[PDB]
């Protein structure tokens, strides 16, 4: 069998994987290419949730 | 190319499909499967599935065999089934006659969870009493003859005309198509795949980036099969009460 | 308190932190300490439970 | 016969040896490894190990490669290393010069956990500043050239003189003996195994009933390797600060 590393009909799955992996850790500070200064991060929303991890336990 | 499905990988890949087992039962299986496999003299023994019951003591069912042979155009596996309600001690799941097979096929609903219970049927008024383990064995037989999925050309015939793993198997060329998979009891090279099944009784979701295909049965909702193409592993599991979906024409 | 232990060479504390998540914004995460003198000795608590 | 070690099976078999990862890091790895493997063009990429730090942000290290070739009597793997401190975003772990290799070899203690830190060394008084990632790369290189364990005859040479998986590998005949395992960089058929290593630097515990052998390095305590013989899988992991055990003669 001889196939590529990853098919070309896989951009949707790759976008899904990138979105899922972006959940973990902190987001990296991105900068402005033309300017060279870091982009201001979004202020976080205030909310209340349960303990989803304990529920998983 | 794997030689036998691995319960750890199965439970890992099919957990998104809700096919899960308790933690205690997971540990208990990790100990109990080798013991029973050795003391029964079997070459292969795996977890087949888990049937839910009304009292909370679900039946774990394991399936084993020694060798598969080609007879009358079918790859026959002389399988033997065992059941358990804790994951530690396996008991036999004895075959059922053909006459009783019809009666247990007529019994519906979720099983009771009491291996000593027996249901009643009425005919022309002759009453039959069917043991619960009979109903269990027949539901397992129906689900098994319906699905039993493996990849295509993963097995091969040897000189003694026995079905053995094809250790030079390279993988399914198109993992998102039903042609890549087949029933276990189809002879190698026979060209019969899952695409010859009734159109609409199988669903396939393929994550082309990670290379993991999931094949779900819609005729028996609860049967899940997975195939990982970058590591060349695969395996299936049934989780549910064991009843067939007869309303399929109205649900598609 | 573990804070008043024998420091290691270099004004180094003998117990080092361990966390459950890399982001300080997850709301229910565990905390704990790991021993430098005895590698393999760990204490840790999550919510109301804890263990050594 | 596996084609590549599976991180799930590794973490399952080597958990008794204390080689564990956080739960969040486990999920994050399950997502991040395929992404990096694809976007780097690599055929193989696995979790190599986890080095503990003083501030609690342990370094996860992953190792990947594309093809291994036989050069000058050694099976050379053109490996590439990546590091991470959360399991989600992998950065490069660049090689280090030979001159700096000695200096970083002189630096001891548990790493700081701050990739921007640099240690200081003094020589004839010329002071050098060595970045922490250099020390990390050097420790990984030392541990890798010391252990890199695979089973014996699990690889093979092909027509293009490249080292490829031996897909007809049947398993180690005597899994409890050090002759069954070898270094990765030893050519197939060269007869050099772990028994040619310094006697007393390896320990082997073999559970003959389940068929799982564990090979622990005593020279680099923290390197664990497992081999499951009924399913024919294997894999290794390093967990620890990365320092060699020089007092070994007094501890045996």
């Amino acid at each position: 069998l001889s196939v590529p590393l990853v098919p070309a009909a896989s951009a949707a799955a790759a976008a899904a994987a990138v979105a899922k992996a972006s959940l973990f850790g902190d987001p990296e500070p991105v900068l402005d290419p033309e300017s060279g200064e870091p982009i201001d991060p979004d202020a976080p929303n205030e909310f209340e949730c349960e303990d989803v991890e304990g529920d998983g336990d | 190319v794997q030689l036998e499905p691995n319960i750890t990988l199965v439970l890992k890949h099919l957990a998104s499909c809700g096919a899960v087992v308790s933690a205690e039962q997971q540990a208990a299986l990790d100990h109990s499967i080798p013991i029973k496999r050795i003391e029964a003299g079997l070459r292969s023994l795996t977890l087949w599935g888990r049937l839910t019951t009304l009292n909370g003591k679900d039946y774990l069912v394991a399936e084993g065999y020694n060798v598969a042979s080609s007879k009358e155009g079918a790859a026959v596996y002389e399988t033997k089934y065992f059941y358990s309600q804790d994951g530690a001690r396996w008991s036999d799941l004895q075959p059922v006659d053909s006459e009783t097979a019809t009666r247990c096929a007529r019994i519906k609903g979720m099983l009771s969870g009491d291996p000593a219970k027996n249901y009643e049927l009425e005919e022309k008024p002759l009453v039959f009493q069917i043991p619960e383990l009979a109903v269990l064995r027949c539901r397992v037989d129906a689900i098994a003859t319906a699905t039993s999925v493996i990849p295509t050309d993963s097995t091969i015939l040897n000189a003694a005309s026995q079905v053995v793993p094809n250790r030079l198997f390279a993988g399914a060329a198109y993992p998102e198509k039903l042609e890549s998979y087949q029933h276990r009891f189809s002879l190698p090279g026979s060209g019969v795949t899952l695409s010859q099944d009734l159109r609409g009784t199988w669903a396939v979701q393929y994550d082309a980036f990670k290379g993991v295909a999931q094949v779900r049965s819609l005729l028996f909702p609860g049967y899940f099969f997975y195939y990982a193409a970058n590591e060349l592993t695969w395996g299936s599991l049934y989780v549910g009460d064991g009843l067939r979906n007869n309303d399929l024409i109205f649900m598609l | 308190a573990l804070e008043e232990d024998a420091q290691l060479p270099g004004e180094q504390a003998a117990w080092t932190p361990i966390y459950s998540s890399a982001s300080e914004a997850v709301k229910t995460q565990a905390g704990g300490l790991r021993s430098l003198v005895w590698p393999g000795a760990v204490c840790g608590g999550r919510g109301s439970e804890w263990t050594c």
